């Protein structure tokens, strides 16, 4: 997947899970963070300071590692896209 | 980040690698820790009581608290979880465990939950699930 595809994959899963659990704050937070990553991937002129305030990785492992491994995987990968982007490094995912 | 923060990050990175987490995923596990506070590896002896929040209907996880008085938010978790069979949001359950074997754990302070996208408590991490026995609730 391209980096945007990893973010849109995670957003697809978050939206699917919000239909199962409407209003669930963990998922609303994850959506907002994914949209932020998406924005900075698409436009390099936007401020990137908030990349170091992401909690998506923590959400993946503390909320979903047992209950939703599919979502946890997508959030781990999206978090990795975010932090590699913030650190100026290639997104070296397949 | 300063020399202490970088050392705490390296302690965590080394620990997660040794417990079969690859480097990209290890970043997410590290995102659960606040490297501005000490991160240390300890070995627990058998007989240590610990607690763990879990969604209802979910199996054992990897994160533990040292006391049943610690609340979810300070641990970086939501007080509500997911009941998958019922498709409902319901309070997390607090389960009790006791170490059954000597086991190495990563001790740190949580990155706790604040309102940016809307103090931290201490936590232990171990993915050696069989070293922590579920107690009656």
């Amino acid at each position: 997947m391209t980096p945007i595809e990893y973010i849109d994959r995670a957003l697809a899963l978050v939206v699917d899970r919000l239909a199962r659990y409407p209003g669930y704050e963990v998922l609303l937070s994850a959506e907002k963070q994914l949209q932020y990553i998406r924005s900075v991937l698409l436009d390099r002129s936007l401020d990137r300071s908030a990349l170091h305030r992401l909690t998506l990785g923590s959400i993946a492992v503390k909320e979903f590692d047992e209950t939703d491994p599919e979502l946890s995987r997508a959030l781990k990968d999206a978090y990795y896209v975010g932090i590699r982007t913030g650190r100026g490094l290639k997104v070296d995912l397949p | 980040h300063d020399i202490n923060y970088r050392g705490n990050r390296e302690t965590a990175a080394k620990f997660f690698k040794s417990k079969d987490i690859d480097p990209a995923d290890a970043e997410s596990y590290m995102n659960g820790l606040d490297f501005n506070h000490p991160v240390r590896v300890e070995t627990l002896a058998p007989g240590k009581n610990l607690w763990q929040y879990q969604s209802p209907g979910a199996p054992q996880g990897n994160w533990y608290t040292l006391s049943p008085r610690v609340q979810p938010t300070e641990l970086g978790i939501n007080p509500m979880g997911t009941n998958r069979a019922a498709n409902t949001i319901e309070p997390k359950v607090l389960n009790s465990y006791r170490t059954t074997q000597k086991v190495e754990v990563l001790r740190s302070t949580a990155a706790p939950t604040d309102d940016f996208w809307s103090g931290g408590a201490q936590q232990l991490f171990s993915n050696e699930k069989g070293s922590f026995g579920l107690l009656p609730r």
